[PDB]
Order: structure tokens, then C-alpha cells, then sequence
């Protein structure tokens, strides 16, 4: 079109993918062709011809792809032809893009060094990827996989110079000159790099020395290989480490003191389904992390028009409501937990996220007299009561794994003394019930 | 009908299922690459193939009898359960794993039983299997750590068969990389085979080297290739076992941390070293005696009622010589026990002072107590284990000589564990109980008044 | 004058100590060890030990003129400086470093310069200096890098030393483990020598291999012996790069985490997918622009009077703008910033509704804000920069037409961030400065007669 | 009786015990394997062996005379001490260790000393040791990576042992793998043979190879498993020992973090030059002086009474020149220590300003503090450490003119250390006592009014 957001489109990302094609082609290509005799007059029309194609790509991003993004300056800026381009050329984008675009004609891949400095559309694509790309450790993954494919490219390269540099077969280190020169350069660059062994000792000075440094950054390469896929498979099973690290911590506790495993398979599976289900042990540890209004809304979005079905809270301020919603702790109930007891009193309201509830009731109980789906609000009545004189009506159990949610008293009286109104609106309706 | 996937008979069908699939995640490549190995026990081979193809059979039975959660609630409708599991993939992985590809023993020959390859579709019922165990199994950490293991074995022995069967592409002996001749006597028995072929991937999958060099092209890719595969994939899994390792330890690094780092504020303080002893007196203490783990840290997920129960199991003895529980109407403990913080003293720590604000009250856990003397050598009395104090403070009283202070002064000998109880929690607790309230200003008026 | 310790002096000064402890550290076991390099360059030798032991003097001297705070105050006295410097260990260990042990080459001869070993014992010197360096430098893990390749590299040098040492010892070329003769042309070059040790020593503790296995049973403690150190070495090489990576990619992960966590709590729920739309470009919207983090749990380390006016240098365009801040006094700014709280918005939040009752006021720092009517379209007026609302629900008028109430809507356009006071915030500045507590109010009843 | 665990004697006894678990450890496989060791000294072995079991008898000795807090207090009956010890595991350990097989020496002859790998059963005792010196070392760092360095030793000593003992059951010199002919008298030696071992095990469980490549099915297979436990267990233990060295500088990890966070967010935010400077310094003098890391975080997993007295002993210097308490009763600091907050201020920080409102105490540790005028050019008299200010605001008295505002406003000449005391903590430490009470109010009331 005429002007794209970088931030939220698929295009954006396609071209981004495309210009880091051009960089990869450049930067994993110069090397070769500076070390291994791959650019022979036979075929040096074809890296002439990507070369440029590549050179294309880089003019069509400088010029008709990065010009035209819109920014935010305290509001979005698509001014077509104005300052979001000046935007751009102040930015250090277009100044490392045009430092990359430097010609040098003079056929030395060297003079091709500068294409390598347009690397800030690599990480520009990479941050796009942990964004519209769910499971977001794979790419990562492909990542620090071919950072180890480049360092073994390059250290390929500079071996298959060190080689060419003091003869072809001169010695037992050098590369012989026999087979496929990149896959045995390649070979000794994996043996070496990963400092593997196994290869034919240097024997002259320079050949000690390249291979001193070699296994010398080949321990430090593989170190932070072996760092990068220990971050990569941590920060991926983060939340399983976690979540198995609590389960167990809980199954040791309860071993510790004999728990029976009647309580223990009812932690057990406590822990499971809320793994399961909710994917974290505890949600309100994500709702302090977040922004004030992000939580609320959420609340909202999760239980607002159910909390306004009841007649109760009806006629009451919508704050009150809102804060009560900030205040909803959501627990799951295990099947046949009792909810609700008839002895017990009553401190708390239950509003049913999802799940049954089954009310007993007649004769020595064990009849089921009515039974709430979700959506159901019941034991709102301990709400309205004040000093602790309520008691349930009916032991309530849960017939089935019930998520819901809780409004327990000293809570609403919290929010109650912030409202005055809602105050004398919850006195008013607990002297009416 | 219904099997519950939560249930016992699940998991053992969990673990009847794994082993098929073990045996042919191993078998069937071992038996596709070492032709040998195919050719010398095919017999039993076919038996074990039909047997694995009679369970696998069984196992789609099973899953179109297991029960899914719909709405926390167990479905047991058998045509809601049969359209679920055919809706899923794992349907689709079961058809395509259970496809008789063994018609083609008839048409490639018997030394051909990669064929059967599709049944390695059925990897989801070993991970399954595998973390229903986990959560079932008391040494969690162990299992990871073998299954781990067991990974690192499977993936030694696939790139051993790897390894041998591109030997057999490229011909044996031909070079000096790939398997030797099979007309050599030593390197022609099927145990050398897989042996060798297995020493070469351990030694290429964990990057030592020390094995011949390759010599054509191809053999330079795959030795490249493997490297990488044992740099990325095998590095990686050593690492997980490492990982596994250090999490057994989390907990037993994280209070050694905490030492050391009172340690060295000691030592940069210039605490003396008296203090110093002590203060490791304090942590050799908490290490002997298993106290290093706090129950509210550990638990703080659970909900109310599972902390509730497991706080009346772990202190079921100790809560019965409580006065105000099990005697009074005894709703009051499953809103006090989750409330109660436990507290460790040492011996010789006072606990309160005469004159000092009591805001919180102690139910002793464990440990010998005492009503001293304003000096402190003379004791009035020892308080036992169950024994509650602070109240009197904790409340407001008819007739308060001091009010909101304390009136006597209580110190540990020995150790002690104690139940704090804070002034907040339990007026939470007793606004809404006025019995328990009745019973213990009574309490603390018997030895207010005297 | 007196030199005080964190100026860029002493820094720099920290340097020019530094260049000849390390010259000390590597090149003295160097000269020892090869005897061809003590010999070739004697002269070159002389000069750089005559040199460096100057600045060992005068380094001496600097510390007799380097200011310890005593009650928080930089000691200007010399004689007091002369025995803080004295009664140190540092004065013991420089004096051991500055005892002149060259006489002894009149005794020993010039092949005997291990002599001034005594010269490393200025280390803590070098240590110094780096330590400065890692606090005082741009790029952290860069230096972090370079202080473990530089170390790596002079114990490497050292066992380099030592290695060719042992084959001074044992007899050169008299096995194939110790470095071959002397006499060879070609191995006795002084740079092949010393990088061939230098390889050997790289190899060994690196835990690579590749040298030539030992053959004396001396030989075989000393290979087994630096392979244990290499062990040490490679695992220090592995746990300094692993943590590194952590900590680059350490607030990535948190806030991936967070993301991912939302994620998930947002499918597990029921939220509307325009919701879910909101959330993930607001978060994107965070990371892009690079301000995650609050400025609360992110300036809570360093202390409240540098934190108020890091807040005023930080936000000083918009601060800058303000009717409230900087009218006339331009004072209560530097106060008010610390108790001010940053809230982000996205685009139509209802930042305000009619109808509800007012918790804190609003400064907008950024973004405009319009004021909409109950329709969500039509804008009254906007907000511009550094601008203020939710003064008059919080604010008391004697006189008002509203009940404790916001009178108007203000919906958030283009992710607008924006500053906001509390409540009770606002009576605990408005208590302290009459000028704001009468001008809020006469600003305030404006806006409410109308 | 009766031994205390905590005490001194329990852990030299641990130590008395440990030496023996380890020479069992080490020498009882390397005599098993080696058998020219067990005969070339067995008078000593003998008697190092008679030594080891009877320190092992007097570990059971210990062990049956070793008390358990049993109700927090110290068991000192007899029987009760015996019956504890004999219901545990490690009584059945202790008599499985001691349990004399050297019986079997006669009956096997002199050339098995494997019947003594039941000694190795004591280990725990050994473990235990490990835990209480870990505890209690000045140097954790050093003493943890000393035991994994240890644990090294003893896996490698112990595959040099296994190793030698299965070439000595294939046959030595029957293949290239195993270890040579012992008839041959370079090989022969025992020294030779030992250390050989120990090069092949260091080289293999460190995955270098380097070694002769297996012959036998045997020698592969246990090649195989011998690099995969070098691989699995020796590099999880280079991995801890990596994770311990990368941050042996915990407190500096987390300080350094902290830095580099927040000259991120300098240079991010592009924050002015003059400021950043000034961060940049206060940051240098809080690692120059070692004031880093916040006492509150390190202290916070101590009771309540050790931080008391920790921080009456850190303290105690000023502490016993403050007029306030140390003076009167010298009880009132055993009262209240703990609610006072340390905080750092820079040199020219003004930590009271004329005519507001105060509520803090502001003790005085550390620097000099001086009362200003209200132009800030001519200071008065300037207060020493252990003084007190700012106590006019936080108590008012009935009758005096500004009684809650500040009567002068102070400055801090150089970076001074002062505990900020809130003051309802001062009314909860000052109704207690009340002549410290009217000490302070007659001071403050002739300040105050002047
Ligand atoms: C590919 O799978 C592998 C996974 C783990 C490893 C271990 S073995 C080891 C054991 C002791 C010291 C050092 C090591 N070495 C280097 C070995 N010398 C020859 C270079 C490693 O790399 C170790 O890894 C770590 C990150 O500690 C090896 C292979
Ligand atoms: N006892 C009783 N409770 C019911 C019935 N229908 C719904 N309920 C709900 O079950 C709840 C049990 O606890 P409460 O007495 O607090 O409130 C009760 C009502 O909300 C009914 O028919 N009888
Ligand atoms: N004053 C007093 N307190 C006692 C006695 N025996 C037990 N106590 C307990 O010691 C407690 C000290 O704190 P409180 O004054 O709160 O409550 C006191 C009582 O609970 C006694 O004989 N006299
Ligand atoms: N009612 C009203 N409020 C305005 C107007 N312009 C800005 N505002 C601000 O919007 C705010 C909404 O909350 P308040 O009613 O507390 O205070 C209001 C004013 O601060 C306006 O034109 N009318
Ligand atoms: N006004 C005044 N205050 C002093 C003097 N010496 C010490 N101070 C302390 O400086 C403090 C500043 O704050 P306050 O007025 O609260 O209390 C003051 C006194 O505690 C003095 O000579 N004059």
C-alpha cells in the first residue's frame, strides 16, 4: 500500500524475512567466496547476479519499505511522505542501512564486507518472530543453531585459508585438497569448535598458533552453545520446572508428616487439574504483575455481567463492582468437596466460573434438591448478615471439578467502607433479607 | 465400563502400552538397520511385533472407553467419548500407527522391517505414561532423571543403527570409517555389531572423537552431522539431567545461600565470634532438626480447604490438648489452623516481656516453656507441649489492670515450635464465634484476677 | 595533596599499576621458564623490571596519599593516611614486593630471574583494578569477557611455563610427551617454544587432549594433575558464559514469561478475542518502546532524595509543562515526583467514567486525551502534554452540584502514558504547601460550575 | 555422659570419623583392584585397617552417646539415647560397616581386601561432616568446590580401579585396550600401574578418549558406559562446580546486576551527564565501602530475636553513645533495635528541611552532620556520631509554637549512616520507660524553645 505498521503486519514481516535472506546470503557467502576458489570465471556471473539481487533487496528496503512505517510520538504518525520518513532518517536504522549499502566495485568479497552491517533487520525479524509466532523457544532454537552453523562456516573459511595460505597438502593439518573442500574445512571446523580432537597435530608455527586460537574460541563457542540451549530448554519448561518443583516440594511435605494418601491424592490431583486447566498454580500472582487496568478489564471480561445478574448487588455503584471483581479469588473444587456446610457458618459467596454444585437437603440428606450449572451465584445471604450470625441454609457439594469464584466477608466490608452509598445501599438490602 | 484417566487401571494400562512402544522405538530400527538381528531371531520377533499390534488394538479400545473432563465432570456417554478421541489426532496417529504394513514382508522380504516404522506413532502413550508417573512415583526427580537417561540411551542406540546401516549403504570395509567386513570373524557376530556400532555413538553423540576419520564425502557430512546432533540435542539433554540434579537441591541451595550470606554480613560486620557461633549453632540446629522448610512457602498455592486438612493432619496430636479446640464447638479450628504461623525459639529467648505490647498469640507446638520471675532464674511454672499463652494481652478485658501489654514473662528452655497466632486473625476469627470469645476472656480472667 | 579512591585519578592510576603487574605475572615465569627469552632480550628485560619497579614506587607513594573516609569525610592528613596505609596488609605485601632481589642475579646469574617473583605480590593491584573496572564500565559482560579470557590466558601461560619447565627438568626430546630438543632448529625457535607450550597448556586445561601421551610415571601425576585444573578451569569458562547468557536474557524471559502467562490465562477464561488483541499489542507495545519495567520496583534500591530528582531530570519536558508544577514556586516538584505513580494506557480505556468516584487524579506526561461524552465519539477538548484531570471527584468544594463524582468521560488515544496522585496522596501534599491547596480548588471550581 | 550435636566435640569427632570413612573409601577398592598395593604394604594396610574399626567402634560409641532434642530439650538418659540410636538406619548401617569380615582374609587369603567395601557404609558419617563444615566455614565457596574437586578424585580413583580390574580379568597385555604385561618392568611397578590407571580414568570419565580403542565386546560395552557416567555424573559435577565458581560473588552478582539495570535505564532513557555521574559515584562508594547489599534481605530468614541481638552486637559501638538509651536503664535498646531503618545519605544531602513535618529519629552511626541557617552558606555546630536529631517533630508537646515542624533543617557534610526510626516505634520503646522518656522531652523542650 502506502504506509505499513511495522509492528502488526504480515507483509512487513515477509519483506523482513526477505532482507534477512539478502543479509544471510551475504554473510554466509563472503567467505567462501574470499577463501574457497568457488567464484571462478565459469561461474562468477551468478555471484555477480545474487550479489546485485541481494544489493536490490537492500535499496528496495532503504527506500520503499523503511521509509513508509509509522511511529508513535504520544500518538500513530502514518503522515505518507512526511516526518515518518525524517523519522527514519534520524533513526540509526537508515544510518546502518546506508553504511551497509557502501559500493565498492574496483572482485574482492571483501569489499562486500559492509552488507554484513545490515543486522538490525535480522533482529527486527527475530523480535517479530517472538511476537506473532507462538512457541516462540523453536525459532529460538533455529536461532542458536545456525549461530553455531555461521561459527563453524566461518571458522571453515578461515581454515580453508590457512590451508590454501601455506600450500594444499604441505602437512598433515592443512586440508589435503582431496573431496569437497567446504564439507572437510567444515568437518575440522566441527572437530575443532566444539573442540571435539581427533584432528592432525599442527606442526609449524603458524598452523600451532591457528590452532591454539581455534580450540581456544572453540571452548568458549561451545560454552555458550551449551549456555544458549541451557537458557533456550530452561526459560521453554520454566513453567513445568516450576510447577513440578511445588508439586514435589508439597508431596515431600506431606511424606515428611504421613499424610494420608487420601489427602495426598487430593493434593495431588488439586495439582494436576489446576496445571491442566488453569496452565499456572496461582493466578493472582499474573494479575499483580500486570497493569491496574489490564487486571480490571480481565475481571471484567472474565465475570462482570455474571456478578451483575444478581439482584443484590443491583441498584448498588458500579466501582463497588468493579473492585469486587479485583477481589473475586478463583479456586477449584475437587468432586464431592463439600463447598458448603449446613453446621458451618457463612463468610463467603461462590460464583460458579465452570462446574456443578449440588444442594442436599431432606431426609439424612444425600438427595440432590437443586443443582447450579455455571454461572450460578449462591451463598450470597452470608454477604448481607454482619458480626458472623449466618449460617448455610443446605450443605452445598461440588459434583465434579468446580472453578469458582470467592467474595469472602472483611472483603466486601473493605470496599464497603471505600463506598458510603453502596454502604447504606448493602445495609438497607441485608435489613430488607 | 469407562476408564478414568486419573484412576489406577489407566496407569497401569499407561505402563501395558509403554512397553509396546519402548519395544518398538528400539526394536524396529535395531531390527531395520542390523539385518542380522532381523534374520537370526525372527521368530520371536513376529511374536513380539503381533503381540505389540494385539495391544496397540487394545489401547485404541481403551481410548475410545476413557472418560474426558467436560465441565470438571466425568463423561461417560461411550458415543461422546468414541466421537472425542476420533475428532483428535491421536486418532488419526493410532490409524496410522495400526496401517498392517506387514503385507509388505511379503512383497520387500522379511529382512525388511522398517516397514512397521508407523508404529512409532504411538510416542504419545509413552509420554503420557511418563508424566502420569512422575506425579504418581515418590522420587519424582529420580524418574526425570532415568527417563532423561533413558532418552540419551535411545538416541545412542538410533544413531548406532544410523551409523551401521549408512556402513551398509556405502560397504563394509570399503574404507577405514565405516563398520569392518562382515566376513571378518570378530566383526562379523551380531553382538560386535551393535556393540561397535554403539561405542561409535556414544563416542561421536557426546563429541569425543577417537574413532577412524571418514574418508568419502558423505561420510564427512553424516560425521558433521552428528556432531551437531550430539552438540545440540545430547549436550542438551545432559544438561536437562544436570538441571534435574540441581532442582533435588533447590531447596537444600537456597537455605546454604541464605547461610552463607549471613556469613558474610558476620564476617564483613565484624560480629564476634561468640554471636557467630551461635548463629551457626542456630543453622546447624534448623539443618539437624528438618526445619529448613517452611509450610507456608510450600503450601501457598493450595486452596483453604486442602491446607486446612493437611494442617489438621500434621498437627492433629498437638491441637487436641488445645483447650478451645475439640472442647468448645470446635467449628473454630478450620479457620484458626490455617491462620496459626509456626515460630522456632531457641533455648533461653523470651518470648515476651512484662510491659511489652501483645499483639499476637502463641499455641506451643512442641518445646518446654516458662512463666519466669522478673529476674528469670526462678520459674513459676513450665508450660507443655498443646499449652496456649498471650491472651490475656491479645484481648480486651473487664477489669484489663494493664491492657494491651503483657503480664507475665515466658522463656524457652530448650527449643521450641509455636503456633503465633496474630491479634488480627483471631478477631477474625472471633467476631464470628462468640463462644470460643466467652471461653477465653474466662481464661484470662481466671489468672488476670490472681 | 590527596587522592580520593573514586575519582578517575586513582582510576586511572589503578591502570598504570596495573601494566606492570601483569607484565610481572606473565613475563617473570616467562623469562624463568624459557631461558632463550630472559636471554635474547636481557637489556629489554632490565629496562621494563627498572621500570616497573618505579612505578611500584611511586604506587607506594600514592597510597600514602590515597583518602579513606573516615565518618564519611576524605583524611587529608598525611601522617594519619602514613599509618592507615602502614598498619594494612598491602603495606607488608608491597613491601615484599619491592625487596630487591636483582642483587641475587650477582649471585645467581642472569638466567635466574624467577628471583623477583616477588614482584606479583602487588596482584591485588591488578585485582583492584578490574574490580573498578566492572563497576565502572559501559559494557559489562564485554568486560566480564575479557576478565575471564584474561585470566584463562595468564594461568595458561603459567601452566605453559610450568609444562616446558618440566621438560627442562625431565631432559628435552628424551620422550615424546616433554617439548623435543632444543637443539632442533625448528624446535628451538623461542616463539615455537613458547606456543607450542602455550598449545600443550591450552589443550590440557581445556580438557581437549590432543597431546602426546605421557611416558615417566611424573609425567602422568603432572598430565592427570592439569586436567583436574583444566576440569576446574573449563567449568569456571562454562558457568562465567551460562551465567552471562542468563543475565542477558534474563528480562526477556521474565517478560516472555509474563506473555506467555497471560496467554494462557486468557485462553483458560473465557475473555473476548478483541480483549486478548488489546492485551498482546499493549504488551508489545511495552517491549518495543522498552519500558517494562515500573520506575517503583526498578529505583527502590537507590536512596529517596536521588530518586526525586532522578524523576525530575528523567521526566523534565514533561514535568516542565505543567499548570501545577513549576507555576511559580517551581519547589513542590522535586517532592511530589517520588510519591507520583507512571500508569500506561492503551488507546480507549476509560481512564474516567461518569458515574463513578474518584481515587486519584491524572497527569498526563504523554499522549492526548481526549474528553468524551457518553456517544464514546465526540471529543470535548484534548489533553495535551503534561496535563491534569480527576482534580474536582477528589478535591471538596463547599459549594458543589456533584456528590463525591466524576463529571466527565476521558478516553485514551494513541497508548498514552500518563502520571497519576492518589487520594490520600494528595492530602499529604496538600497539607504541606497552602499555595497548591488553594490553587487546586480555585482551579477546580471553574471546571465544576460549568 | 551425654555429646551435644551442636557442639564443638561432635564436630571434631566428625572429622575423627571422616578420615577413616575416606581412607576406606579410597584404599580399600584400591587394594581390592591393585593387588600389588594390598601386598607390597599389607602390615600397613593392616594396621591402618585395625585403626579405621576401631575409630568406627568409638563412632557407635559416639553415636549411642550422642543426644537428640527430643520436646526441645536435650535427652540425657542412657537408655533412652541407646533405644533412639538402635531404631534408626544408621545403627543397621554402622553394624553392617563393622560387621568383621577380615575373617574372610584366612579363608579367601590375603589378596581380597573387597570383603572390606562394608566400611564404605559409614559414608554418611562422612556426609555429615561435609554438611556441618559447609555450615560453618568462613570460606563455603572454597570448602564446597574443595568436595566436588573431592568427589572428582574419589569417581576417577575409583574408574582407575575398575579399569585395572577388568584388564586384569580380561588379561594385561592380551589386547592393546587393557592395561600392558605386568611382567614388563616399566608397566610392572605399581606406581606405574596406579598412575597409568588413573591417566586412562581422568582421560575417559573427562570424555577427551586419547586411549587405546576398545578389542573385546566387554571393553566396548564398558567404554561405553564408563564415558556415558563421565558424561552424566562427572559433568553434572563440573556443572555444579561451574555453577559455585560463576557465583562464589553472589552478593557481587546481584550488586553488579543492579548496576548494570540501572545504567541501562540511564542510557536508555538518556539521562543528563551530571547525574549519571553522580549515580556512577554513589554506587562506587556503596561497593568501596562494602554497602551494597541491604541487611534486611540477608537477615530476614533469622527469628526475630537473632536479627535483635545481631543487630545490638553490629552496632554496639554507637549504639552505647547514644544519650537516648545505654544511659538510663541500659534496657532500652534490648527493646527496640530492630525498628530502626540504616540509611545511607551523600555528601551536601540535606536530610531535614526547614519547617516540615517529621517522623523519624534519625540516629546517627556514622559521619558529620550539621545544623544549617536558613540561607544554607553559615552552618552551625556539627554533630559526632552516635547523636541524635529530628526528635522535636515526631513528638509534640501541648504549649511550644511548631512543635510538629522542624526547628532547623540538617546537612550532610560527607556520606553519613543514620537509623531512621519511625515514630509510633519510638512510642512503642519510650511508654515502657518513662525517665528516658522525660530525659529526651527536657532536651528537646530546651532546644526548642531557643
Ligand atoms: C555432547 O555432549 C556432551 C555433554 C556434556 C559433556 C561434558 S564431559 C566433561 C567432563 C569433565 C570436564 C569437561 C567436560 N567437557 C569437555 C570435555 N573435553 C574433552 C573438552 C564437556 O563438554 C562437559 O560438558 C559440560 C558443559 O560440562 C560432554 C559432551
Ligand atoms: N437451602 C437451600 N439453599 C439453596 C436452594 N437453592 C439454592 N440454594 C443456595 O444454596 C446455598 C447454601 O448456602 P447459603 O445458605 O449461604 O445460600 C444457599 C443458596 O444460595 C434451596 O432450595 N435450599
Ligand atoms: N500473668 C500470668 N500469666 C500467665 C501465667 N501462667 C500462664 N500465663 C500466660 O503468660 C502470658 C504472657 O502474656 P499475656 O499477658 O498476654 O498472657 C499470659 C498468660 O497467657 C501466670 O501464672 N500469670
Ligand atoms: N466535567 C468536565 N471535566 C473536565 C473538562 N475538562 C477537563 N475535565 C477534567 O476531567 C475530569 C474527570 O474527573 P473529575 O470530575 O474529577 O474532574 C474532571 C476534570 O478534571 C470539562 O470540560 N468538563
Ligand atoms: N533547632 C535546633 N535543632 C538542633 C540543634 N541541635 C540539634 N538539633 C536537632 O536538629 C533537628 C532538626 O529537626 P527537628 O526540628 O525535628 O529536631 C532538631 C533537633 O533534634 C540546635 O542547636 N538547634
Amino acid at each position: 500500500p502506502q504506509s505499513i505498521d511495522p509492528l502488526t503486519n504480515l507483509m512487513y514481516v515477509l519483506w523482513l524475512f526477505f532482507v534477512v535472506m539478502a543479509w544471510n546470503w551475504n554473510c554466509w557467502l563472503i567467505p567462501v567466496r574470499w577463501a574457497f576458489p568457488y567464484q571462478t570465471p565459469d561461474n562468477i556471473h551468478h555471484w555477480l547476479l545474487m550479489d546485485y539481487l541481494c544489493d536490490l533487496i537492500y535499496f528496495l528496503d532503504i527506500t520503499v519499505f523503511q521509509t513508509r512505517l509509522q511511529f508513535v510520538r504520544g500518538g500513530d504518525i502514518i503522515t505518507d511522505k512526511k516526518d515518518m520518513r525524517n523519522n527514519y532518517l534520524k533513526s540509526r536504522r537508515f544510518k546502518m542501512d546506508l553504511l551497509s549499502l557502501l559500493p565498492l566495485d574496483f572482485v574482492n568479497p571483501l569489499l562486500r564486507l559492509p552488507r554484513c552491517l545490515k543486522y538490525m533487520a535480522f533482529f527486527e525479524f527475530n523480535s517479530r518472530l517472538e511476537s506473532i509466532l507462538s512457541k516462540a523457544y523453536v525459532y529460538r532454537v533455529i536461532r542458536t543453531t545456525a549461530y553455531l552453523l555461521y561459527s563453524l562456516h566461518l571458522n571453515s573459511c578461515l581454515y580453508y585459508w590457512a590451508s590454501a595460505y601455506q600450500g594444499l597438502g604441505s602437512t598433515h593439518w592443512v586440508y589435503d585438497g582431496v573431496g569437497n573442500s567446504y564439507i572437510r574445512c567444515y568437518y575440522f571446523a566441527v572437530k575443532t569448535l566444539i573442540t571435539i580432537g581427533g584432528l592432525p597435530d599442527p606442526k609449524t608455527l603458524f598452523e600451532i598458533v591457528f590452532q591454539l586460537l581455534n580450540y581456544f574460541t572453540g571452548v568458549f563457542a561451545f560454552s555458550v552453545m551449551i549456555g544458549q540451549m541451557r537458557d533456550v530448554v530452561g526459560a521453554a519448561t520454566a513453567g513445568q520446572t516450576y510447577y513440578r518443583s511445588c508439586m514435589d516440594s508439597t508431596v515431600k511435605y506431606m511424606n515428611f508428616y504421613k499424610i494420608p494418601k487420601s489427602v495426598q491424592n487430593r493434593v495431588k490431583t488439586w495439582y494436576e487439574y489446576t496445571w491442566h486447566s488453569q496452565g499456572m498454580l496461582d493466578e493472582s500472582e499474573l494479575m499483580v504483575q500486570l497493569p491496574d487496568k489490564m487486571r480490571l478489564d480481565l475481571a471484567i471480561d472474565v465475570n462482570y455481567n455474571i456478578v451483575s445478574k444478581v439482584a443484590l448487588f443491583q441498584g448498588c455503584d458500579r466501582q463497588m463492582i468493579f473492585d469486587m471483581l479485583k477481589r473475586l479469588r478463583s479456586v477449584v473444587y475437587l468432586p464431592n468437596d463439600y463447598v458448603c456446610k449446613k453446621g458451618e457458618i457463612g463468610r463467603e459467596m461462590y460464583i460458579i466460573q465452570a462446574g456443578q454444585v449440588q444442594v442436599l437437603g431432606g431426609p439424612d440428606g444425600k438427595s440432590v434438591l437443586v443443582t447450579l450449572k455455571a454461572g450460578s451465584v449462591f451463598g450470597e445471604i452470608s454477604l448481607l448478615a454482619v458480626g458472623g450470625g449466618n449460617r448455610r441454609t443446605a450443605n452445598v457439594v461440588a459434583h465434579g471439578f468446580t472453578n469458582l469464584f470467592i467474595l469472602d466477608k472483611k472483603d466486601l466490608n473493605e470496599i464497603l467502607v471505600h463506598y458510603p452509598e453502596s454502604q447504606k445501599l448493602l445495609r438497607k438490602k441485608a435489613r430488607r433479607m | 465400563v469407562v476408564i478414568d484417566p486419573s484412576g489406577n487401571t489407566y496407569y497401569n494400562w499407561l505402563f501395558c502400552i509403554t512397553l509396546p512402544v519402548m519395544y518398538n522405538w528400539t526394536m524396529v530400527i535395531a531390527r531395520a538397520c542390523f539385518d542380522e538381528l532381523q534374520s537370526d531371531y525372527l521368530e520371536y520377533w513376529l511374536i513380539l511385533d503381533y503381540v505389540s499390534d494385539i495391544v496397540y488394538l487394545i489401547d485404541m479400545f481403551v481410548r475410545t472407553r476413557t472418560g474426558y473432563l467436560e465441565q470438571g465432570l466425568l463423561v461417560k456417554e461411550e458415543l461422546k467419548l468414541i466421537n472425542k478421541y476420533k475428532s483428535n489426532l491421536q486418532f488419526k496417529l493410532d490409524v496410522l500407527s495400526l496401517i498392517p504394513t506387514d503385507l509388505l514382508y511379503f512383497k520387500l522380504g522379511w529382512n525388511y522391517p522398517e516397514i512397521r516404522l508407523n508404529r512409532l506413532l504411538r510416542f504419545s502413550r509413552m509420554f503420557e505414561f511418563f508424566q502420569r508417573t512422575e506425579t504418581r512415583t515418590n522420587y519424582p526427580n529420580i524418574f526425570r532423571i532415568s527417563n532423561l537417561v533413558m532418552y540419551i540411551v535411545i538416541i545412542i542406540h538410533w544413531n548406532a543403527c544410523v551409523f551401521y546401516s549408512i556402513s551398509k549403504a556405502i560397504g563394509f570395509g570399503n574404507d577405514t570409517w565405516v563398520y569392518p567386513d562382515i566376513n571378518d570373524p570378530e566383526f562379523g557376530r551380531l553382538a560386535r555389531k551393535y556393540v561397535y556400532s554403539l561405542y561409535w555413538s556414544t563416542l561421536t553423540l557426546t563429541t569425543i572423537g577417537e574413532t577412524p576419520p571418514p574418508v568419502r564425502d558423505s561420510e564427512y557430512v553424516f560425521v558433521v552431522v552428528d556432531f551437531l546432533i550430539g552438540v545440540l540435542i545430547f549436550a542438551t539433554i545432559v544438561g536437562n539431567i544436570g538441571s534435574m540434579i540441581s532442582n533435588m537441591n533447590a531447596a537444600r541451595a537456597e537455605f546454604q545461600a541464605r547461610i552463607d550470606a549471613i556469613k558474610q554480613y558476620m564476617h564483613f560486620r565484624n560480629v564476634s565470634k561468640d554471636m557467630e557461633k551461635r548463629v551457626i549453632k542456630w543453622f546447624d540446629y534448623l539443618w539437624t532438626n528438618k526445619k529448613t522448610v517452611d509450610e507456608k512457602e510450600v503450601l501457598k498455592y493450595l486452596p483453604d480447604k486442602l491446607r486446612a486438612e493437611i494442617a489438621i493432619n500434621v498437627h492433629l496430636d498437638t491441637l487436641k490438648k488445645v483447650r478451645i479446640f475439640a472442647d468448645c464447638e470446635a467449628g473454630l479450628l478450620v479457620e484458626l489452623v490455617l491462620k496459626l504461623q509456626p515460630q522456632v525459639y531457641s533455648p533461653g529467648d523470651y518470648i515476651c516481656k512484662k510491659g511489652d505490647i501483645g499483639r499476637e498469640m502463641y499455641i506451643i507446638k512442641e518445646g518446654k516453656l516458662a512463666v519466669v520471675a522478673d529476674d528469670g532464674v526462678t520459674q513459676f511454672v513450665v508450660l507443655s507441649d498443646g499449652s496456649y499463652f498471650g491472651e490475656i494481652s491479645i484481648l480486651n478485658i473487664k477489669g484489663s489492670k494493664a491492657g494491651n501489654r503483657r503480664t507475665a514473662n515466658i522463656k524457652s528452655i530448650g527449643y521450641s515450635d509455636l503456633f503465633c497466632l496474630s491479634k488480627d486473625d483471631l478477631m477474625e476469627a472471633l467476631t464470628e464465634y462468640p463462644d470460643a470469645k466467652t471461653m477465653l476472656e474466662e481464661k484470662g480472667k481466671q489468672i488476670l484476677m490472681k
